[PDB]
């Protein structure tokens, strides 16, 4: 900024921080507006050989839902959607604000 | 263009008194850039 | 056909960046 | 992992208390607070002088549609109705026939710039690079009816903007 | 049988009776209306126009059907109390911009082609 | 319980069509023609209840083509001519039912290109 | 001793041992009416009798926590309670019967 | 085989199956089917008497403990005798799973409301009233929540046409909006997209 | 009687189009009776008349504070239907962009909060922040917040080549601005009088009412969808969730702002680990091919043109597919009949739920209160009538 | 008449002097006035009818009035206290020049008070509306929506079958 170093002191002194060190404003340090061009690589499957699409069809490999208990058609332990979600962990970084 | 200024701030365009047939000392509008300036003034390059 | 040219991060890494929480005292007794 | 946001507590000795008896009866924060505004009063404003100076754009930048032309002067759309197929907002009409010459070109190119949502789907299904979002936003009119373009408005506008939208095919291409 | 079960009504009595009930409330509603909306119809208006819409959906005879249609009605009562429509929904029943269109087959004829 | 319903079905009441494109409309109950362009024949397994068109005139500013009618576009799906015909008289819509054509089938013979006494003899490969 | 749950509207329980001993003693008086060789009344008599059987062998709460792996007793008590109530629901509707109703021919076909 | 197709978890499959049996088993008499989708999703047919016993059992039970109703909303298939499908998305967070519940339903039969189950449900099922005219009985207040005041109609049905049958503007004899038939300046343009040839053979339907 | 007052839609503190019927005695509020509506456009019928592509910018136009959040929700569910994956690249792009659009929408949520309570600077600082943000979207897409840019193979088009620096040079800076507004507020004892204990919602009612996100947060809930159920790359980047304890406005304030230092620390971590490779899938019957292919090579040419005027076809089958948006979980059921276009499309929106538990969260408050309630639960109208 | 006219909203504007004046009371002049949405449609309905090529129309209203029952039943639905008094020709005339003499759009003129004041001229001969379809729509049904603007707050509501409609000279 241009800001004479009085009014830089004032500005430190009401906000309490360095402010010339992290301005809103961005001078410089951004890219050019005028850039190389780019090569951008191709892909896994630009091979020439052994690249056969009904070895890499993830459409084809779709199929209908897997059907248990149609009503048409002990041990016996009770069971849960999923195991039970393990309690979170606080905050080695900051576990208080 | 002052390169010292922010960026938004660093180039600017002073507008001509007189395009095709009206004057424009007071009634200017962004439209009156050519496409060549046009580009350079949007920062979409930085060659004039 | 010269080397891939991509936006990539530089050699190494970027700078560290702050986000932690920053309130100095700055208050007398 | 998670932290608490609101899980503090004060300490109860007599410099805290006074601490905070002098904080309530004298007003330390908002002080604080009216400090930060005078921060603020003395910096340099972000404001551009529009429109002598203008916002920062890009290359990408999806604006006006313009028809383009080859360097003969010849056009670049042969009608294939591949922008007309993929607008999301049905927003153009196509009509074409064949040409005294033979050639395959469009007799109707409308787009209604009122129903266009300016997302360019169809400057990437056109495979000639004829239909393009040009630069130019600033064409805001009287009527409605100015923002019905026909052909003819769109190869004015690939004339008048063709000297900024090839140099900003040109920055582009290459990631397209 | 058929098999079908009821929303409210088991037969067509009680659901002549809620359609009683129904029309007694948009009777009772209507000056009120004309007040509250500054309606400038007479209340004769209102009320004939309120008969006009239950005599539309006389020739239903099942009661599901008429229940639902009493459901609707109710609905609609209740968006008239409360001022949550306003004075345009309210004469959008009279169809007052609307240009008359003949019956008669001559009148269609030379106007257009839609039968 | 139930309450035993002897009566025919019928939503016209509330659905909130108006009662023009109720009583006017006719509809068709059709499978859709194999497009001759194309061998392909997955066009050609559902029911299609389509209605009937109405008049399209050009529009004076643009010259675009402008429509009055609401159900110009509304063409519904069906998996048998049963169903479809009774979505049509719940609905209230009278309709036209058109049978279903399959190609009947054929008796092929690569050997009779080359007969010894028959016209099936091709002239060329 | 343990205050703020962390959980907002949740108290703090004082003796929770004996809550969770009555509230799965009341679990299972309700499911002994239930018929013997319906699923819910077996299924549910399982996993509480655990339950039970662990809050009965452990005297530290913190530990139990950890063991019914239920998330802070509080929530325990709160699910013991649902539980509960749900019992007697069942019990009133019976969802032990055969199916009622099969659905019609193609009332469940995708596509179409 | 690898980079482009999105693999499969066999842990979460087998799970979710047992769970789906463990819930056939304890509700027979609701329970029509059951089916895990190969992305691994759990969905339960029911019949609709038993929507508010199925969902409370889900909500309830220590075993399951879905007791966040994430989205409820309809699904209208004309070629079924029964046009209007009833899906109810759950999710458990004890578990960190999630679960689907469908029903069906015609014009004319109504399905009980879930409210007392989850609050959440209140304005869903409003919503299905108002877009399909699915009716519910014991709701607290049901009335149109999306469409305007007096709307004719319910919009979200396949047969509801696009554009509707009415339109607004403003008149100066009345000095006031008004609605009138519809009239499109440019008819909206139908394309037929689907190709003749089949795309999925897995999916092939018998030739009946 | 109570006096009955209408609430908007024409009134600044109605955040857009919302009629508010409130039944009042004197100040107090006795009945809150959210309509709405007033921006129903249609938008589930109007994708049922649509190509999955076409789709596709609608979900832009849903929750227009947090784009590409809605567009990564969108092409996910997409993904399932069709069994495919994006490639590393692709997914790590998304995830920082997520990561930006969410400090997008904090922003948006805390400054109009503060706004409607009464303090208007903070609006004005953190927008020159949302500008330059608009400038990254607009370099990346084309446009400044309706970018289409993430697309159900990936995303449209690679990063220019001088946008790392850039993001990295805003990021180092955000903080300060973070730091700047928590000075305005955090400590304010009139913020605090017209936050803490306003709004109290417990766990329970919470739960029961469907909501989502910080509703459920700031009441202690430990759920967060990253880290629960993670879908792109959020499996490998490290962040804390901000828990509350009272269930105020005050705590939910309090971890939005620590939800914004949280993504500052994800973008920093998506910034250092951005791999190279493609950006979408490279399979030409779901994915475009480059212009130089299509321009070169038949196959190339076909699909490209299958593709934008027919599209791809989707596998029959249902999927309901959720993500951690910044105003909660946003999610979509999407039903394919096997065609180019799908059967149905329904948008769960937070804001929906947030909305339909007003009424309960404003019993025993004032018009003010009732004002900083409707604030705190970060309602767009765009998602909450689609 | 009609909501923007210089009819009912003229004499509904004479409260602001606090009487009314009227020549000979208003007991000597008879009107018909009629609605503007009818003339609207006669003017349509010539333009599409073949037959109206050269011919000469009368549009006037269903009832005539004398302009005493006329204003007074304005003053009625309007609420205003109604205070007529006669004023002599000449001294109209010299009230009308002197509001003549205002740049603006004048309050009233000399040749507006002779035509408030002279009758409505009776036509048998000519075609009215009716020979086009129309049937004139008669003031007491459309009185309310023009002079609804002119009543107090007390009045704003009130239902336009409470004004008794007033007396007409008809045959
Ligand atoms: C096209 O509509 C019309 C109008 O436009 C709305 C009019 O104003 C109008 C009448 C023109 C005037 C502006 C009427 C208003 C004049 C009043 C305010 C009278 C006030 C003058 C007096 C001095 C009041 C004080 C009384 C003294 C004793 C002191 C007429 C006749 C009319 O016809
Ligand atoms: C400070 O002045 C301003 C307002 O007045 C308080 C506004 O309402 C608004 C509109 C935003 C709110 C949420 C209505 C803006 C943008 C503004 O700048
Ligand atoms: S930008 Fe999008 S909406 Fe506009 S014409 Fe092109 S494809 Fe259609
Ligand atoms: S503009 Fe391009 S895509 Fe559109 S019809 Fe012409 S050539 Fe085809």
């Amino acid at each position: 900024a241009s800001a004479t170093r009085v009014i830089q002191l004032l500005r430190n002194w009401a906000s309490g921080r360095d402010l010339q060190a992290k301005l809103q404003l961005r001078y410089q340090e951004i890219s050019k507006r005028t850039q190389p061009p780019p090569k951008l690589p191709v892909g896994p499957s630009h091979k020439l050989s052994n690249n056969y699409y009904c070895t890499r069809d993830g459409r084809r490999e779709a199929m209908p839902p897997s059907i248990v208990m149609s009503s048409q058609k002990t041990e016996k332990k009770a069971v849960t959607p999923a195991p039970p979600i393990k309690r979170w962990e606080l905050s080695k970084d900051q576990p208080y604000l | 263009e002052d390169n010292k200024q922010f960026f938004g701030r660093h180039r600017w365009v002073i507008y001509t008194t007189e395009m095709n047939g009206r004057d424009t000392f007071w009634d200017v509008d962004g439209s009156m850039v050519p496409p060549e300036w046009h580009r350079w003034l949007h920062c979409m390059t930085d060659d004039p | 056909a010269s080397k891939v040219k991509q936006d990539m991060p530089p050699p190494g890494g970027y700078g560290p960046i702050d986000y932690k929480r920053n309130l100095p005292r700055r208050g007398l007794s | 992992t998670y932290k608490f946001v609101n899980m503090r507590e004060p300490s109860m000795d007599m410099k805290s208390v006074t601490d905070r008896a002098a904080q309530t009866l004298l007003w330390t924060e908002l002080v604080r607070g009216l400090g930060m505004t005078l921060s603020y009063l003395f910096r340099e404003p972000a404001t551009i002088n529009y429109p002598f100076e203008k916002g920062p754009l890009s290359p990408r930048f999806r604006g006006e549609h313009a028809l383009r032309r080859y360097p003969s002067g010849e056009e670049r759309c042969i009608a294939c109705k591949l922008c007309e197929a993929v607008c999301p907002a049905q927003a153009i009409t196509i009509e074409a026939e064949p040409r005294a010459d033979g050639s395959r070109r469009t007799t109707r190119y409308d787009i209604d710039m009122t129903k266009c949502i300016y997302c360019g789907f169809c400057q990437e299904a056109c495979p000639v690079d004829a239909i393009v979002e040009g630069p130019n936003f600033e064409f805001s009119t009287e009527t409605h009816e100015e923002l019905l373009y026909n052909k003819e408005k769109l190869l004015n506008n690939g004339d008048k903007w063709e000297a900024e939208i090839a140099a900003n095919i040109q920055a582009d291409y290459l990631y397209r | 049988g058929t098999s079908v079960k009821p929303i409210f009504s088991r037969d067509m009595n009680e659901a002549k009776r809620r359609v009683r009930e129904l029309y007694r409330a948009w009777y009772r509603e209507v000056p009120n209306t004309v007040h509250l909306f500054q309606l400038d119809i007479s209340v004769k208006q209102g009320r004939d126009k309120v008969r006009e819409m239950f005599m539309k959906n006389a020739h239903v005879t099942d009661p599901r059907v008429v229940d639902l249609l009493v459901i609707k009605g109710k609905m609609e009562l209740e968006e008239t109390i409360n001022v949550w429509k306003q004075r345009t929904h309210i004469m959008r029943f009279f169809h007052e911009t609307e240009a008359p269109r003949p019956t008669d087959f001559l009148s269609k004829f030379y106007v257009g082609h839609d039968p | 319980q139930l309450i035993a319903v002897d009566e025919k079905l019928d939503i016209t009441t509330l659905t909130g069509v108006p009662e023009e494109h109720i009583k006017t409309r006719k509809v068709r109950i059709f499978v859709p023609a194999r497009n001759n362009m194309q061998s392909g024949v997955n066009n050609t397994k559902k029911w299609k209840m389509e209605f009937d068109t109405r008049e399209r005139w050009e529009n004076p500013l643009m010259g675009w083509s402008s429509t009055a009618d609401p159900l110009s576009n509304l063409v519904l799906t069906f998996s048998t001519k049963e169903d479809a015909v009774a979505f049509a008289e719940k609905n209230g819509w009278s309709f036209d039912v058109e049978e279903r054509k399959v190609p009947k089938p054929k008796s092929k013979s690569y050997g009779a290109n080359f007969s010894w006494n028959k016209r099936t003899r091709v002239s060329t490969k | 001793l343990k205050k703020t749950t962390g959980l907002v509207g949740l108290a703090v329980c004082e003796t929770p041992h004996e809550r969770l001993k009555i509230l799965y003693t009341k679990i299972l008086d309700v499911l002994g009416q239930i018929p013997k060789n319906a699923a819910y009344r077996k299924y549910t008599e399982q996993i509480t009798n655990e339950k039970l059987g662990m809050v009965k062998a452990e005297p530290d709460v913190k530990k139990l926590e950890e063991q019914l792996q239920g998330g802070q007793i509080e929530e325990v008590i709160l699910q013991a309670e649902n539980e509960l109530s749900l019992a007697r629901k069942m019990l009133r509707w019976k969802p032990w019967e055969p199916l009622v109703e099969e659905p019609p021919a193609n009332q469940w076909k995708w596509p179409i | 085989t690898r980079p482009t197709i999105r693999p499969r978890n066999d842990v979460v499959h087998k799970q979710l199956s047992a769970f789906g049996q463990y819930v056939a088993e304890i509700l027979p008499k609701y329970v029509q089917q059951v089916q895990v989708s190969c992305f691994n999703e759990l969905e339960i047919f029911i019949h609709p008497d038993g929507v508010i016993p199925v969902l409370t059992f889900l909500r309830d039970h220590t075993n399951a403990q879905f007791k966040s109703l994430a989205d409820l909303t309809a699904v209208d298939v004309p070629t079924r005798q029964n046009r209007f499908e009833i899906v109810y998305n759950l999710l458990s967070l004890r578990f960190n799973s999630r679960i689907r519940v469908k029903t069906y339903t015609d014009e004319l039969t109504p399905i009980e409301s879930s409210v007392t189950v989850y609050k959440a449900a209140n304005w869903y099922e409003r919503e299905i009233w108002d877009m399909f005219g699915v009716f519910f009985a014991n709701h607290p207040d049901l009335r149109r929540i999306l469409t305007d005041y007096g709307f004719e109609g319910h919009p979200f049905r396949k047969d509801f046409p696009l554009s509707g049958y009415v339109e607004l503007r403003y008149d100066d004899e009345v000095k006031r909006v008004v609605a009138e038939p519809v009239e499109l300046a440019q008819e909206f343009r139908k394309f037929d997209l689907n190709s003749p040839w089949e795309a999925f053979p897995a999916y092939r339907q018998p030739p009946e | 009687s109570n006096l009955t007052l209408n609430f908007g839609p024409q009134h600044p503190a109605a955040h857009g189009v919302l009629r508010l019927v409130m039944e009042l005695s004197g100040e107090m509020v006795r009945k809150c009776d959210p309509h709405i509506g007033l921006l129903h456009r249609g938008t589930e019928k109007l994708i049922e008349y649509k190509t999955y592509l076409q789709a596709l910018p609608y979900f832009d136009r849903l929750d227009y504070v947090s784009m590409m959040c809605n567009e990564q929700a969108y092409s996910l569910a997409v993904e399932k239907l069709l069994n495919i994956q994006p490639p590393p690249r692709a997914q790590w792009i998304r995830v920082l962009f997520g990561e930006i659009t969410r400090l997008l929408n904090h922003i948006m949520a805390v400054t109009t909060h503060a706004l409607d309570i009464g303090a208007m600077t903070p609006f004005f600082w953190m927008f020159e922040e949302r500008e330059k943000m608009f400038e990254f979207y607009e370099r990346v897409s084309g446009a400044r917040m309706h970018a289409a840019y993430i697309r159900p193979g990936g995303v449209h088009q690679d990063l220019p080549l001088g946008l790392l620096d850039d993001i990295y040079e805003f990021s180092k800076n955000f903080s300060f601005r973070i730091d700047e507004l928590e000075e305005m507020l955090t400590n304010n004892r009139i913020w605090r009088n017209r936050t803490v204990d306003i709004g109290v919602v417990t766990a329970e009612d919470a739960l029961n009412y469907g909501f989502s996100g910080v509703m459920l947060r700031g009441s202690g809930i430990q759920w967060d969808l990253r880290k629960t159920q993670p879908y792109d790359v959020y499996d490998q980047v490290e962040f804390d969730v901000p828990i509350g304890s009272r269930g105020d406005c005050y705590d939910r304030y309090l971890c939005r702002v620590e939800e914004m230092r949280q993504s500052l620390r994800i973008i920093s971590q998506c910034l250092n680990k951005m791999p190279p490779g493609e950006i979408k899938v490279d399979d030409a019957k779901v994915s475009p091919p480059k212009r130089a292919e299509m321009k070169t090579s038949m196959e190339s040419l076909i699909h490209h043109f299958k593709l934008y005027t027919e599209g791809y076809q989707v596998p029959p089958g249902a999927t309901y597919t959720a993500i951690e948006a910044p105003k909660g979980e946003f999610g979509v059921y999407l039903v394919s009949d096997g065609s180019s276009r799908p059967y149905r499309c329904k948008i769960k929106a937070p804001g929906f739920a947030h909305l339909a538990g007003l009424d309960k969260m404003s019993k025993g408050h004032m018009l003010a209160d009732v004002v900083a309630i409707i604030g705190t639960q970060d309602i767009v109208f765009g998602e909450v009538d689609r | 008449f009609g909501r923007e006219d210089r009819f009912l909203n003229y004499f509904a504007s004479m409260r602001w002097f606090g009487g009314v004046p009227l020549i000979s009371l208003g007991k000597e002049t008879v009107k018909q006035p009629v609605y503007i949405v009818d003339v609207s449609k006669g003017i349509i309905n010539a333009i599409k009818d073949p037959d109206a090529k050269g011919k000469t129309f009368a549009f006037v209203g269903p009832n005539r009035y004398l302009l005493f029952d006329l204003v007074q039943y304005i003053f009625a639905v309007a609420y205003r206290p109604f205070l007529p008094y006669p004023l002599p020709h000449f001294a109209y005339r010299w009230v009308g020049r002197l509001f003549e003499v205002s740049p603006f759009e004048p309050w009233t003129t000399r040749d507006k008070v002779e035509r408030v004041h002279m009758s409505d001229m009776t036509l048998p001969h000519l075609p009215g509306l009716e020979d086009l379809g129309i049937q004139a729509t008669p003031l007491e049904l459309k009185a309310i929506e023009v002079l609804r603007r002119h009543r107090t707050y007390r009045w704003l509501t009130s239902e336009m079958e409470d004004v008794k409609p007033a007396k007409t000279v008809n045959i």
